């Protein structure tokens, strides 16, 4: 045994049901959001500061590209906060476990997130 | 233990983290709540409302379930992601002090309004 | 009635390598054992071998135990028991796998098999070429050895009587040795472990004379415990020097 | 360097001993192992490196047989208590000796002589001389004192205790070399430079009692392997 | 050269606390006699004197003892290293465990910190080999230095660790035997040991105060031993 | 554990006196580089350095920080050099409620200025 | 450990409680003193003893060892009293919520005033 | 067994490498630096209390007294620290453990804590 | 096995000492100052907001229904502390753990907390 | 019950001195009739987790007991939060000990025990 056995693990070649899609896209939002937290520290920081921080942030706040980002995080933090909660129904036992109920439970996240994620965009914007 | 996560065991982890998730639902629900209803915002009503008592008292409790609720999922995520132990300790460190950081900044601008 | 006495199916005088090997051997067979010893179980003269177990391992080059015997019954000068040899010879192996397996560490070769070094004496096909069947450790051979038989006594939880003086074999009238009376070097008190099987493993008794290379502890307190007991002594005409 | 005898044992341990015509016999209860029992696995020189094997197999023998051992001897009656200080009386003379002789010089002197008459050359007048030498010794330590009595960890009396024992190694080991008459192994008389196997092909054997000298016939027949003659020693 | 000592007496039956009792011993010149010789010629003088020595060569560990302040082998220490001039040469048994004699110490706790490690191989019994277990000579390279240990106490009785809390902390040389055991590629069962030694007080005890690796006889390095132990230790349960 | 230490086993307590020492040794190098700097010093100076977010922050940081390593080596101290129960109980109690009331005057004196 | 109270076994749970009931007595003492030798109360008194560093800080600690006290008193009145898991669970988190906030509230006082 | 045995733990007897000293001074300016960060945390409280009192905070760093305590304070936190970073290096295997280097470590420390005691107390007066 | 066996737990026919009183009116006066605790800070927050939120304070405080209010809290406040140092003085072992002195320190901690209470009621009122 | 490890064997039945007897009264006597866990709310409210009155004191007449060498087991055995603290002096087994019994000292002999060893 001079080289040690190989692995396949070539993610291109496997598959995912919706089911893995939803944690992945969890655990993504989730790093998301906890930068997406110290982000939105800051901006409230500079809000409560004073009347010209006030301004300063909401003149940040008015920058095209400071709404993409707003938007982005307000979608992810939402998406989370969605599957995150069906995640707990499904363990406390408010929704079966079964590939039909689970590929259910997923679609029904997807369009109440995209739903949130509109909300939250015409309100940053 | 593992001597390096925010918990004790599974079960610990576990409710710790559905709890502050809760929490931190209530927290989302009662920031949502005020930022559509309160229509035209001005540094008025910006001020009027982060200086209640109870909205800064929120952000706290808030902050203090992010930390942990946060220490907890980054530690898990991690542990998966991350095989060598030098770099895997120096950034659960990292993420463990901004995650202090931001209670530590949380209270200093909520005490500062 | 007037000395306390301890029951042990057996009791072996003596910690050195053979014997805490024979205690350990007893007492997995299901059998009380008292394992006495003037010194520490691993302060035993034994510990300073460095030669290493003499055996036809087969590892470092094929051969067989007959070989093994011839050279062993040769060097002896035809004086040994052939029987025993012929035993030794042919258990050795298998003595000393086990003993691999109880954990002491042995020298390694490429294929990672017990290390044997070619030493002297040794003659194939019955005085033939070099022979190698030396297995051993580096330079502390019988210091694993010790050390690793002390493990395993540890492991099986072996009845140690540390730092106690064997004063004298105890017979019965008929003749047959009851046990052995001894003293707690420690405390100073005296007591007769009686057992059906006294077994002497004291060793050396080297310090009989002005030089030697034997431990202080070598003073043929076994023969002597023999000899006042009434067993006679064999071929005590013929030590082994070094100039 | 090493003591090429001891107690004579057979494969599996049990000491043996000879009973009025020679025929050997199981001391009951008693056995031995390692380089004090001798086996008889080294003769008249032993090859560095068979001792630990065999101190292992023959102590792993020694321990696989216990049973079949105790079995054969039957049940062994119990000691009197009169044994008890039949043995003890060794240990009672060293503690009531106030006035006894110095037993570090004993054990010097015994030394000296041993290493001086006893040693890997031997003579006959020499090894007399060295035998009378060892009786006088012998009947001094009888009288030895124990200066310190003490009584937790008093090393004296282990010493004194060792000394008897080597005293009486010692003159075990000097009568049998003053009785072989051959130049055999280690065994090398000036006297007899010529290792005879007409007569001198056995083992030496010490009855204590009566503290003699006798023959005892080497087994030459082994059970898987035709037995090996004698031959003439090589360089 | 007229050899001064002062050494450490004390006895259970007729006495009440140790004391230092001078001594003189006259010695040839020509040579350098270990201590263990000096020890020797003195108690020939005063049978009353009480002290260990079985090899007489360094390799049993038996006549472990503290001269002129550091822990050592009587019988392999010149009387040069301790003779100075105008300074006696002092014997005081190893620090911290209890005294039985004039110079022989109690060595229990010593004995089970030892055993509290299960020192000995473990192999759970599956994919059993043909023969004597198989490891390569890098394997094998992998135990020098940590076999060694003739368990004569040099190491533990230095260290203040060991002083503070001899029953909890596992000691020098328990930790030496530890790491000897869990690196073997012999046993198969190294997580059990790892959770067995994995408290607050078994092995972390360590600062690295590196007086065993001083006063080692037999030139061993406990300090890397306790090192790599830790090094498991963050590696499993981190 | 010892259920008196504020750590969980030899490798938790080990993990947190590094990952606090570490942050400790950071306030330590920010605190010199302020002092050295500074040249003169006046009230001015004074407040002017303590009333950034950034510095108060910091020095609440350190603080807890401080709390935890010192709890750890004081409780091994204890348990080093003090044989009584009682008296080392009443000795760790008395260090941990000063760190505690540590903690809490650096806050009371960070958003006091 | 039960994964689900403020403690770690029986005797950590015991020595904290112990603990923190010697600080709540001092605290009670303090408190009762002082409103003892207040004579009259007016709200010049008031925020003059409640102004003072000393007060707030010790305050601070009693709403932290009330905390401690009180998680670790109602887990077992729970535990003892409440046979359903999730009833249980949800009352103790209710509880601990209502400590924490009882800290935070206890600064947004002290640093208000 | 009366009385118990006695133990010879005559530390005036016994003899230490300067490994020993190093990590013996270690706990001793740990202790230190336990007590002066409450001292430091007094004197902080006072300066930044208000104008009259951190002239008085001046004042009372203008003793004599007051100034030597300073300095000790900052050798034994100095000290400290950089014996602890030794240690750390050691144990992350920064530093070999053989006794030859554990006295080079000792002796660098030393060096590097007067460097630094010196380099303090050059501010603190 | 249809049903599950029965289990006698009537406590209206059981009957129980001092010793047993004392520990459950300790619980229940635990519980009490939990909820007292919190009482007590919303009415200190007031006082301490403001003049006017102190002279609030002060009416709220003045009504009968609240002084009988605070009486009980300060009385459930003083019996629990007292029972619960008894408690802690068993445990370390200032208190003999015999039914004679377990129902002597009952009584002692009762008296005790009639006085307490009467001199907390003083001062309410 | 009794848990000797074995070695250091004694000659003959273990030799413990009459204090070290003394230690054991009040401690084997209980008959086990349940009158006493069957009166403690402790016993009523948790009867699985926790031990009870007969329990602890059979526990402590066997962790004080000189002849068995392995206390610091039972200690690791009994260092719940449920197993043991579970007693609030409540003092009512006492009260209907039929054998003149005090559970409640042995309960705190074993607090004192867990707070030595594991504090
Ligand atoms: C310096 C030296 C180097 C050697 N090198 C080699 C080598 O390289 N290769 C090789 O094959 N052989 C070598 N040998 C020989 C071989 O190692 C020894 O013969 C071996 O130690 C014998 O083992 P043993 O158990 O019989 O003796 P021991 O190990 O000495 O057994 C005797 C034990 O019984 C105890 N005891 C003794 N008397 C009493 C008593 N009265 N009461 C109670 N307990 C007692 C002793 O304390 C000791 O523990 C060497 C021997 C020496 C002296
Ligand atoms: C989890 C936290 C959930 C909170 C979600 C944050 C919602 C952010 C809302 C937003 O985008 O504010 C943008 C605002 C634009 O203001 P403007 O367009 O001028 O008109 C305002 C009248 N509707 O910009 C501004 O006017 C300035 C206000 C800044 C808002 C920062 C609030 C941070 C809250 C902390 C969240 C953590
Ligand atoms: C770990 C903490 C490391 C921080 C080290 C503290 C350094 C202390 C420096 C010092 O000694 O300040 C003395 C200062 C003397 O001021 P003065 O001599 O008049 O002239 C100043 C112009 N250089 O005195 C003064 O002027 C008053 C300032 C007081 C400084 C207190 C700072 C405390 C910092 C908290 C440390 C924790
Ligand atoms: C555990 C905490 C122990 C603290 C015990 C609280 C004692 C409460 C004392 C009280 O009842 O205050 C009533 C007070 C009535 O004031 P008044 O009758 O007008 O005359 C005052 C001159 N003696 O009412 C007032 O004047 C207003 C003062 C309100 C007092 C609130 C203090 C809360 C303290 C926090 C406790 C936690
Ligand atoms: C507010 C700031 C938050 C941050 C910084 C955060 C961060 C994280 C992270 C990084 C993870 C790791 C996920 C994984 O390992 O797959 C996680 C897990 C989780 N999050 Fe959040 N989260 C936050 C809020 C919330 C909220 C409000 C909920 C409401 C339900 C929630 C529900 C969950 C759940 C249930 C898990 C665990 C699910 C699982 O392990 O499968 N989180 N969190
Ligand atoms: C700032 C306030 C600090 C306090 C109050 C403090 C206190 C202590 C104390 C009392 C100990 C016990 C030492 C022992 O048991 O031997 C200790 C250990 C230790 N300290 Fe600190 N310390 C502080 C800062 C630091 C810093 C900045 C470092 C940077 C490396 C550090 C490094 C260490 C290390 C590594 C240990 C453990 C070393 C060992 O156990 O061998 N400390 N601390
Ligand atoms: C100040 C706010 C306090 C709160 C909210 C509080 C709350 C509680 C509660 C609910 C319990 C449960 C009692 C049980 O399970 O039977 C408890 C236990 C206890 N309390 Fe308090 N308490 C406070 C103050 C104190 C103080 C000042 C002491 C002083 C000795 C104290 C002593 C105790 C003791 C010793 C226990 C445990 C006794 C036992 O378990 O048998 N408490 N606490
Ligand atoms: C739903 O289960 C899954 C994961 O979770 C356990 C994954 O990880 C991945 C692969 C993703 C990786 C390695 C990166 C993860 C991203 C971040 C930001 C950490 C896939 C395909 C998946 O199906
Ligand atoms: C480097 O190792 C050492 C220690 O540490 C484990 C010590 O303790 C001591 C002795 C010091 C004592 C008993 C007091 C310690 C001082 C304080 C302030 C706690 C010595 C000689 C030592 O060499
Ligand atoms: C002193 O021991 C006792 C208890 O404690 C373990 C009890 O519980 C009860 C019964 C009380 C109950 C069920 C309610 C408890 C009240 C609250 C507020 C939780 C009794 C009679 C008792 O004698
Ligand atoms: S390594 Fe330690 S225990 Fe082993 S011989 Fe050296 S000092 Fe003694
Ligand atoms: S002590 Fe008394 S009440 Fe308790 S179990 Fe024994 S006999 Fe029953
Ligand atoms: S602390 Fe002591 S045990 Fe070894 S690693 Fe350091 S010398
Ligand atoms: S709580 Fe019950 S079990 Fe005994 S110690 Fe008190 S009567
Ligand atoms: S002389 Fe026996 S160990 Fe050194
Ligand atoms: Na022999």
């Amino acid at each position: 045994v001079k080289k040690q056995r190989p692995v396949n693990l070539d993610l291109q070649t496997i598959r995912f049901p919706i089911t893995a899609i939803a944690s992945i896209l969890h655990r993504v939002s989730g790093v998301i959001t906890f930068v997406a937290v110290g982000i939105l520290l800051w901006l409230l920081g500079t809000s409560l500061s004073s009347p010209e921080g006030f301004e300063q942030a909401s003149a940040i706040m008015g920058s095209f590209f400071v709404k993409f980002i707003m938007w982005g995080i307000l979608t992810a933090l939402a998406y989370h906060v969605v599957v995150g909660i069906r995640h707990m129904m499904m363990d406390f036992g408010y929704l079966e476990e079964t590939f039909e109920a689970g590929k259910r439970s997923a679609k029904i996240s997807f369009v109440i997130t995209v739903v949130l994620s509109l909300l939250a965009g015409v309100l940053v914007w | 233990s593992n001597a390096s996560a925010l918990g004790r065991n599974g079960v610990h982890d576990f409710i710790l983290v559905r709890a502050t998730a809760i929490v931190l639902t209530l927290y989302i629900i009662y920031m949502v709540g005020f930022f559509a209803t309160s229509g035209e915002l001005t540094y008025e009503v910006w001020i009027g409302f982060f200086a209640s008592a109870f909205t800064k008292v929120f952000t706290l409790l808030a902050l203090f379930s992010i930390l942990i609720h946060a220490w907890i999922g980054m530690w898990q995520v991690l542990t998966d992601y991350v095989k060598p132990l030098a770099l895997r300790l120096m950034l659960q460190l990292v993420i463990v002090v901004a995650l202090v950081v931001y209670v530590i900044y949380g209270f200093v601008v909520v005490w500062g309004v | 009635m007037k000395l306390p006495v301890r029951e042990f199916d057996a009791v072996v005088i003596g910690a050195g390598g053979a014997g805490m090997r024979a205690a350990l051997q007893i007492s997995q067979s299901g059998q009380t054992c008292a394992l006495l010893s003037k010194v520490f179980p691993t302060r035993s003269h034994t510990v300073s071998a460095q030669g290493g177990i003499t055996v036809a391992l087969g590892n470092t080059h094929e051969d067989n135990w007959e070989w093994h015997m011839y050279d062993t019954v040769k060097g002896s000068d035809y004086i040994g028991d052939q029987d025993a040899i012929e035993y030794m010879c042919k258990t050795g192996p298998e003595a000393i796998l086990e003993l691999e397996h109880m954990g002491l560490p042995f020298s390694r070769l490429d294929d990672g098999r017990i290390y044997q070094r070619p030493f002297g004496g040794q003659s194939k096909n019955f005085g033939g070429e070099q022979a190698a069947r030396t297995a051993a450790a580096a330079d502390r051979t019988g210091h694993a050895l010790l050390h690793t038989l002390y493990q395993q006594n540890l492991k099986n939880h072996t009845t140690i009587f540390s730092e106690w003086y064997a004063l004298d074999l105890v017979k019965n009238q008929d003749g047959a040795v009851v046990g052995c009376t001894a003293l707690c070097i420690e405390t100073g008190e005296v007591v007769y472990f009686k057992a059906r099987a006294t077994v002497l493993a004291t060793g050396g008794a080297g310090r009989i004379y002005q030089s030697t290379t034997n431990a202080h502890i070598n003073t043929g307190d076994g023969v002597g415990m023999a000899i006042r007991a009434g067993v006679p002594v064999q071929d005590m005409e013929m030590w082994q020097f070094h100039p | 360097h090493y003591m090429m005898g001891g107690i004579p044992t057979k494969v599996t341990g049990q000491a043996l001993t000879v009973n009025e015509k020679g025929e050997d016999v199981v001391v009951p209860g008693l056995f031995a192992v390692g380089e004090i029992a001798c086996v008889s696995v080294h003769g008249a020189n032993r090859l560095g490196g068979n001792s630990l094997l065999d101190l292992v197999v023959f102590g792993r023998a020694a321990g696989l047989h216990l049973q079949e051992s105790i079995a054969e001897q039957g049940a062994l009656r119990d000691a009197s208590e009169s044994d008890v200080e039949a043995s003890l009386d060794r240990l009672n003379r060293w503690n009531n000796n106030r006035n006894g002789e110095d037993p570090v010089a004993i054990r010097k002197a015994l030394q000296e002589c041993m290493q001086h008459n006893f040693s890997v050359f031997r003579e006959g007048d020499a090894m007399a001389k060295g035998l009378e030498q060892l009786k006088v010794i012998r009947e001094r330590l009888k009288n030895a004192r124990l200066d310190d009595t003490s009584s937790e960890f008093n090393t004296q009396r282990v010493e004194c205790l060792e000394l008897d024992n080597l005293m009486e190694t010692a003159y075990a080991t000097a009568v049998s070399a003053n009785f072989r008459t051959e130049s055999r192994g280690a065994h090398s008389r000036f006297d007899f430079p010529d290792r005879d196997d007409e007569n001198w092909l056995c083992h030496s054997l010490y009855l204590p009692e009566s503290e003699s000298m006798t023959r005892r016939s080497v087994n030459m027949e082994p059970k898987l392997r035709p037995a090996f003659p004698p031959k003439i020693r090589t360089y | 050269m007229r050899l001064e000592f002062s050494i450490y007496r004390y006895n259970p039956d007729v006495d009440d606390a140790p004391r230092m009792q001078d001594y003189t011993l006259e010695a040839d010149e020509g040579r350098d006699m270990m201590l263990l010789d000096a020890l020797i010629q003195l108690k020939e003088k005063d049978p009353s004197l009480s002290f260990r020595r079985s090899c007489r060569e360094g390799v049993c560990g038996s006549d472990g003892l503290n001269m002129n302040g550091k822990n050592g082998l009587a019988c392999i220490t010149p009387i040069s290293a301790l003779n100075q001039p105008g300074k006696k040469i002092v014997i005081r048994p190893l620090p911290g465990l209890p005294v039985i004699r004039d110079l022989v110490v109690d060595m229990g706790q010593f004995y089970a910190q030892y055993e509290k490690i299960k020192p000995y191989l473990l192999n759970n019994g599956q994919n059993p080999p043909a023969r004597e277990h198989l490891q390569m000579p890098e394997q094998r390279e992998k135990l020098d230095g940590l076999y060694e240990c003739i368990l004569c106490a040099c190491c533990s009785t230095s260290c203040p660790s060991f002083w503070w809390n001899p029953d909890k902390f596992i000691g020098p040389a328990g930790l030496l035997a530890a790491y000897r055991f869990l690196i073997d590629s012999r046993d198969t069962e190294t997580d059990s040991r790892l959770d067995g030694l994995s408290d607050a007080f078994s092995v972390f005890r360590c600062h690295s105060i590196m007086n065993c690796v001083s006063v080692c006889p037999k030139g061993l390095n406990p300090t890397r031993a306790i090192g790599h132990i830790k090094s498991m230790l963050l590696q499993r349960n981190a």
